[PDB]
Formats: structure tokens, C-alpha cells, sequence
RNA sequence: AAGUUUGAAAAGCACUUUGGAAAGAGAGUGAAAUAGAACCUGAAGUCGUGACAAAGACAAUGGAAGUACCUCCAUUUCAAC
RNA sequence: UAGAUGUGGCCUGGAGGUUAGGACGAAGCUUAUGGCGUGAGCCUAAGAUGGACCGGCCUCUAGUGCAGAUCUUGGUUGGCGUAGCAAAGAUCUAACGGAGACGUUGGAUACUGGAGCGGGGAAGGAUUUCGUGCCAACGGCACUCG
RNA sequence: CCCAACUGCAGACCGUACUCAUCACCGCAUCAGGUCCCCAAGCAUAGAAUGCUCUGGUACAUAGAGAAAGGUACACUCAG
RNA sequence: UUAAUGAGAUUCCCUCUGUCCCGAGUUACUAUCUAGCGAAACGACAGUCAAGGGAACGGACUUGAAGGGCUAAGCGGGGA
RNA sequence: AACGUGUCGCGAUGGAUGACUUGGCUUCCUAUUCGUUGAAGAACGCAGUAAAGUGCGAUAAGUGGUAUCAAUUGCAGAA
């Protein structure tokens, strides 16, 4: 039937890891990130799901050359 | 105490298969000291661990 | 504030952790050079003031400066196992009555005394 | 904290427990309750004869639909059973407490099982599975086992 | 089975480590908030899928 | 979801012995272990055993009014109103 | 009853005042602890409770009173040691190990029956492999095994 | 000149354990469900039928004691 | 209108039978008892009847009649 | 009798409450706004002993400079 049996035919893969967003949202077929749009040079961003945008914005990361470059440019250095 | 380990790689020596492996129940401390398919080659080459006969399916009737 | 205080105290770095541990010079150490505490040395000889080792004078065995102690070397504490360990007095219930020498501490403490003199 | 009697005396009594015993709460608690102001001697006597299943433990208050039993009507009753784990866990709690009559210097041969005290524990966790999907529990109850001794002078 | 790509394969590597419990010399440090793992999976439990 | 917020200090129970080891009983630490790491307090709910009126079921509960016995609960008298 | 209104009226959190307690034990908590208020409630005692905060009064303030929302969350409980653990292979023994129904070896009888409880792969899983331990909880029984 | 044959040196990257299922995958789970491919013995027999066997694999799917009623069966017979 | 085909709908006949007259015996597996394990749905309180009245078919009210308690296996009348 | 009650003392489970609060929220304020000179993001790494996290990048739990003084600390090790 449309249950237990039917999850039995469950044998591909719809996504596989994205290479810029580092998850599994790569639709495979037609080779786009589900979650970034990779390769779209701009990443997908939704004002309709800011939940989502707080979890991919700045500092949610490591943000190397920022700690940095934001303490050259707030001590008269740039 | 087990033999499990011998009789698995015995069996892979022997190149027979389980039930056809005949460990030496009277001497285990014989059979367990050898933790090794050489250490059980050595063994299969003395008494301790033979390979028992196949079997005979008949086929005169 | 009492919030803000509370984390600059806890959240504090080791070289502020250690003048945040300073202890009062004795009666007859301060007008010997004329300052009020110094922050507590390795190898710095006290006396406790306060809790149940008090009166007991010892040599500053260490600063254990993360715990908040200091450690002193006749202030000992017995385990289960007869093995003897250190108690932390916390510096400001210490009373300093020997120093050590320093270029870097004998100037400042006439850096401190250069405000009283 | 400690145990919900104090013996009343406490040199001579030996004291025992369990925390986790392992196995039902229910069991547990009449296969304990039998042994209430026995002697030691008579407890473990008992205990031994219910696992060889020719005395059983009288199900009180637990009993709740157990079968009907001939051996259960020296308790007064119908309903019994043989509890092989709760039994066998408890000949070791008696055997320590014995253990506890020896290191203070008290015959066991006098010990009288006052004030058994059996309660439960924390009721461990693994679920199982229902039909149309349903996560059910399927809680474990371990109990705690409590009992102190005493003697009989002569 | 037998084809994982290098890049899948470093990633279950990276988690192979991971999976390995806190030694004991962590919970005496003066003071730490950990006493489990807390993050240690089970091939059956859960998956990974990468 | 999750404050392990034990204690001032890990001083985190050495050691004896019952257990195959856990755990238990002892000791011992400390102001408290009746603070023993699933640790401040520790409630309700439910449960356990000990006691009892040891009562007494023939729904529970409750109302009023008594009585039985039992309550370191209050008060008063305790050569007096 | 719906409703309205009053109360020098009750209560919770906090503020401004005042009065005042507290390691000679505060909040809290327990109750056959009484008393006293018609009541909301308050106060006391006594805790083999608790360990460090807080009461009264006048104003202020509000996230301020709960039994009932197929309330929400957490926890427990009855039914209850109850339904059940009934499709798919029947373990039987020796002597051995072990702290001990368990395991191992031997023998025995079997089952799968070559569209397999076989040997290899893809998809998927990714250490599940192996060995040596281990046996707390997990393997819906148990385990010395996993 | 050009090629072969003979030598000489070198031959790099990744995968590779295990699994592939009544315990490893999906099904919430060690679930009677689902899931692609290869290898395929003997005899009866038209024979990948079905029955039984050699190889290989497996007898840790809870077990025991019994005659209820009632029940469920890839379980039966039943006078007229 | 139609030959063939039909897990289509329908009626009769033949055979055949436990469909039945009318049931009975046997067998596994269960239920039953035990060791181990252990849920849940549901849950105001509950819980013997008749009659009366009543939101007009009551477990509680009224008036009668039974009812000692606690129980194991059943069953399916009621608990709208 | 036992069971079932029922009140009391003591226990267990439970984790409310109180007390605490390096967190949140809100309000205000003082200055300056990343990247092709490769950002943000994620990936894998790095510790004598480190799984996570924090920090860092094969100079990897940091090297340099100054400025400070004697620790770090679970315990090694180390002027
Ligand atoms: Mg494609
Ligand atoms: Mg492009
Ligand atoms: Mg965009
Ligand atoms: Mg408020
Ligand atoms: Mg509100
Ligand atoms: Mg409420
Ligand atoms: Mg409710
Ligand atoms: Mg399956
Ligand atoms: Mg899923
Ligand atoms: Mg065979
Ligand atoms: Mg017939
Ligand atoms: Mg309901
Ligand atoms: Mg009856
Ligand atoms: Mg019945
Ligand atoms: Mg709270
Ligand atoms: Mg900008
Ligand atoms: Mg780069
Ligand atoms: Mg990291």
C-alpha cells in the first residue's frame, strides 16, 4: 500500500551535500542546492522565513577575517 | 574457554566449512592456546583438530 | 552593577585574577614599606587570619589562581588514604609577613609607596 | 537518611539492603512481607522451599488476577506464586544481613527478621511498540529493599 | 556499499573520531560542565546520510 | 530538554568484610552524608511498614448534634471562685 | 442567578517611606499547632525540618489569587503483574567453563533444500568487520553471548 | 633516415573492512512489510512446480506443566 | 443480434459434500497454571434490584426487595 | 480474620517551592561598516593526554611585537 510498505521503495537519493552550504540539499537531477541555490552566485534568502535567515547570516559561523578586520578598522588601521 | 575463534579459521584452513571441522573436545587448552591460523595450522597438523568426513548420500538405490 | 561585576570578577583573565587576590601586608610589613596589600607570590611567607586553620603561618606554596587560592605550605588537610593535601585559603583572609625579592617588585612597591611618600 | 525503624536495638541487629534490585516491585513485595517476623532460619527455609515450588508466596495486595494454588492456604488464601527472580534476589539479601550478624558477634541462629520494607525505585525506561504506530512505555520498576534484625534472649 | 566518494569519505571519518566517549581526565578539571558525551551516535539509532 | 546549585574545602567515603564483583553493613571525612556526585531545599501525588478505635465495611464523601478514647494543642484553676 | 456597587478587606511579585527582625536559625516546607477573623486569611508552636535572608504599616506598582478550558507542561496512578510475549526451525545430551537458565566443544536428531537462515554485489547504511575484554542498560525471556 | 623486436627505468589519483537483510537498508524498532543483480547440486518428476536429500548455513524467534470452556488453523474424519 | 473471452450479474441441473437435519470425536496453537517479561485503550465517583416520579427507560432521589467479605475462569445483559 | 478502608509516625518515588542567578529582555549612549589584496558561509584539520565546544590553520589549543609578572593546573612536563 501508501504505508510501511510503500517506504520500502525508498532506494534513491533526492539530495546529496552541498558543497557551498555544507548540508544535504543538493537536489541531484537537476543540480541545485535547496538550500543555498549552489550554484547560483547568490545564496537563497527568504524574508518570509527569517528563522532561517538567523541561522546562515554572519557571526553563526567562524567569521575569521572579520574578528580581524573589524579590529584593524576600530583601531584607526584598516 | 571458547573456541569459536579456532574453529572459525580451522575451518578456513581446512577450507571446509563448519560441521566439518572436528575440534578435540577432550583438550581445549590445546586447542584455545592457539589464537592464530598458523598456531592452528600447526594443530590441524597434529592430532587435535581433524576434518571429519563429508557425508555419503547414496546412490545405489 | 551587581551583574556586570559578577562576570568581570568570574570572567576575569589570570593576570587580573591576581590582583584581585591580593593580600594585606602584616602590621610590621606595611610601614616597612609603606603600602596597604601586595597580590600573594609563589614562596611568599603568611599567616592565616580567618577560618578554622587561622593564626597558622605558612609559606605560599602556590597561587592556585583559578580556583581563587592560594596554597600554603603548613596548612595541610588529610584525605581518606592518609595522603595529606593542600587546603586554598583565599588571600584576604592571609597576612603577608615575608616577600619575595624582585628589580620588578622592589619597584613597585616604591611605586606604590612613591603615593604615600 | 536511614531506614524507616531503628531495631530498637542496635547492637543486636544486623541491617541489609538493596537499591536496584532488578526485578519487580510486585514480586518482590510479598516475597518479602512472607518473611516479616520470622527467624532468620525459618525465612531461608522459606525462601528455599519456594524455589524447589513446594511452599509459594501468598500474593497480597498484589495478587490481581494470579492463579488459585493449594500451596497458598497456610497463608490463609487461594492465590500464590513461585517468584524465581525476587526470591533468589532476596537469599542474598538475608545472606549479607547473616554477614552483618557475624561481624557484631550475634548468632544468626537467633536473628528474627523484624521490619521488612519493601518500596520502589526510578522506574527504568525502554519503550515498545503498539499498532498504528503508537510509541508506548514499557517501564521496568525496579524496588528498594530494606530489613533489619534482632535477637531472642533465650 | 563500495562507492563513497574521498570528500563522503572524510566526512564519516571526521565522525568516527567523534564518536568516542570523554576521558577521564576531563571530569576532575576544576570546573567543567561535562560528565557525558552527549553527542555520541549509533550507527542504528540515527543515521548520517553523508 | 537540560542551573552537578554537593560542600566553605573533594576534604568525593582510605580501610575492615559479606557479596563473583556491584551493592550492603561498619568505620572515616565534614557543621550537616538525614549535603554521597541521578548530591541545596525536597512539596503535592501515589506507594511502602509500623502503630492504631485496631475500627469496621454492607458506595465514598458531607451536614447538624452528641458520645466513646486520645491529643505536650490552647486556657484556667491549681490554699480558690 | 445575570448584573451593579462597597469595604480601615484579603492575598502574590516589585517600588518609595517607616518600623523592625535573622546563624541564639530568614524565606521555604510539614500539620490531630492551636486561636481568631462571618470569610478571604492572619498569627502562634514544633519540626530527628531548612540554612540566609526578611516581617509589620502608609503610599506606589503590576505579568497579582485557578479545580474544571477534548487547557499547557512535568510527574504519578488505576486497570495490573492484566492483555499478552501463540505466524515463521523441536533441542537432546555428555564434560567443560563460569559467581551462577548461558556459552564452547563432542555426539545425537533436525531445519533451511541451490528462486536457501547459502556465497557475492548495486541502492542505502559507515565501523555494524576483527580480536580481547566486558555484562551496568540495550538484544520485548535470559545470557558467561551479542 | 624510420620502425619493430631486446633491454632499462618508471607506471600516478580515488574506491577496497562490513552489510545487502525474519538483526545492518526504508518502515520510529533487532517490525511477518518493502528492496535490484549474479552463482544454483542429487532424486521422484513435463519440471526453477512440489517432496525429500549432499555442500554451505542454522537449531540464544521466551521456556515449562497440564485434556477446561471458547477460540485459531498452509487440520482432520463423521452413520443416514 | 451475436461465436469466443469473463475473480462480471443471474437461474436451473448434475456431481459432491458437516451448509444443514445434528451434531460428535481427534489434532497442533492458544486460552488455563507456572518462571521471565510486561503494556495500553479507557478512568467524575462509582457500580443489586423492582416500582414511582423525573429533561418523561436512574448507580445515587422516593418506597420496597435482596446484599458478609474477598476471589479464579468465563460470558456479553447492562453500565443510554 | 486476610483483603479493602481510614487517620498518625517513619521511609521511597517525584522534583514543585524557596533561596541563589557569569542568562534573557528592555531602554539609553559613545565611536566606525566585509569582499577578487579571495569575504560571509562550511569543510577538514590542529593539544603530551581532548569526543564536544572555544581558539587556531600544516608557523594550527597558536608564532611575532609590547607590557605585565611567576605561573599553567585533571597531570604530566617545563627557567
Ligand atoms: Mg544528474
Ligand atoms: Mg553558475
Ligand atoms: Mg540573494
Ligand atoms: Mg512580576
Ligand atoms: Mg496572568
Ligand atoms: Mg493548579
Ligand atoms: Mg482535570
Ligand atoms: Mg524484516
Ligand atoms: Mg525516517
Ligand atoms: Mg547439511
Ligand atoms: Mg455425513
Ligand atoms: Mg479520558
Ligand atoms: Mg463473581
Ligand atoms: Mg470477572
Ligand atoms: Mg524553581
Ligand atoms: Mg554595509
Ligand atoms: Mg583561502
Ligand atoms: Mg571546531
Amino acid at each position: 500500500t501508501k504505508g510501511t510498505t510503500s517506504m520500502g521503495q525508498r532506494h534513491g537519493r533526492t539530495h546529496i551535500l552541498c558543497r557551498r552550504c555544507g548540508r544535504n540539499s543538493y537536489h541531484v537531477q537537476w543540480e541545485r542546492c535547496a538550500a543555498c541555490a549552489y550554484p547560483r552566485a547568490s545564496r537563497r534568502r527568504y524574508n518570509w522565513s527569517v528563522k532561517a535567515i538567523k541561522r546562515r547570516r554572519t557571526g553563526t559561523g567562524r567569521c575569521r577575517y572579520l574578528k580581524v578586520v573589524n579590529r584593524r578598522i576600530a583601531n584607526h588601521f584598516k | 574457554v571458547s573456541l569459536k575463534l579456532q574453529a572459525r579459521l580451522a575451518s578456513s584452513i581446512l577450507g571446509c566449512g563448519r560441521a566439518r571441522v572436528w575440534l578435540d573436545p577432550n583438550e581445549a587448552v590445546e586447542i584455545q592456546n592457539a589464537n592464530s591460523r598458523k598456531s592452528v595450522r600447526k594443530l590441524i597438523k597434529d592430532g587435535f583438530i581433524i576434518r571429519k568426513p563429508v557425508k555419503v548420500h547414496s546412490r545405489a538405490r | 552593577s551587581r551583574r556586570k561585576a559578577r562576570r568581570a570578577h568570574f570572567q576575569a583573565p589570570s593576570h587580573v585574577r591576581r590582583v584581585l587576590m591580593s593580600a594585606p601586608l602584616s602590621k610590621e610589613l606595611r610601614a616597612k614599606y609603606n603600602v596597604r596589600a601586595m597580590p600573594v607570590r609563589k614562596d611568599d611567607e603568611v599567616i592565616v587570619k580567618r577560618g578554622t586553620f587561622k593564626g597558622r603561618e605558612g609559606k605560599v606554596t602556590a597561587c592556585y589562581r583559578l580556583k581563587w587560592v592560594i596554597l600554603i605550605d603548613k596548612v595541610n588537610r588529610e584525605k581518606a588514604n592518609g595522603s595529606t593535601v593542600a587546603v586554598g585559603i583565599h588571600p584576604s583572609n592571609v597576612e603577608i609577613t615575608k616577600l619575595k625579592l624582585t628589580h620588578h617588585r622592589k619597584s613597585i612597591l616604591e611605586r606604590k609607596d612613591r603615593s604615600s611618600k | 537518611t536511614h531506614y524507616s525503624r531503628k531495631p530498637q536495638v542496635s547492637s543486636k541487629s544486623a541491617k541489609a539492603k538493596v537499591s536496584d534490585l532488578r526485578c519487580h516491585y510486585k514480586n518482590t513485595f510479598e516475597t518479602a512481607n512472607v518473611i516479616n517476623g520470622m527467624p532468620l532460619r525459618k525465612a531461608q527455609q522459606l525462601y528455599r522451599q519456594v524455589l524447589a515450588k513446594t511452599r509459594c508466596i501468598p500474593f497480597k495486595r498484589y495478587n490481581g488476577k494470579i492463579g488459585r494454588t493449594a500451596q497458598a492456604k497456610e497463608w490463609g488464601q487461594t492465590k500464590g506464586r513461585w517468584p524465581r527472580k525476587s526470591v533468589v534476589a532476596m537469599m542474598s539479601l538475608l545472606k549479607n544481613a547473616e554477614a552483618n550478624a557475624i561481624e557484631k558477634g550475634l548468632d544468626p541462629n537467633q536473628m528474627v527478621i523484624k521490619h521488612v520494607q519493601v518500596d520502589q525505585a526510578a522506574r527504568m525506561r525502554r519503550r515498545t511498540y503498539r499498532a498504528h504506530g503508537r510509541i508506548t512505555p514499557y517501564m521496568c520498576s525496579p524496588c528498594h529493599v530494606q530489613l533489619f534484625m534482632s535477637e531472642k534472649k533465650e | 556499499g563500495r562507492f563513497k566518494p574521498l570528500a563522503v569519505k572524510k566526512k564519516y571519518a571526521k565522525k568516527m573520531n567523534q564518536n568516542k566517549p570523554v576521558p577521564y581526565w576531563i571530569r576532575l578539571r576544576t570546573g567543567n560542565r561535562i560528565k557525558w558525551n552527549e553527542k555520541r551516535r549509533h550507527w542504528r539509532r540515527t543515521k548520517l546520510n553523508y
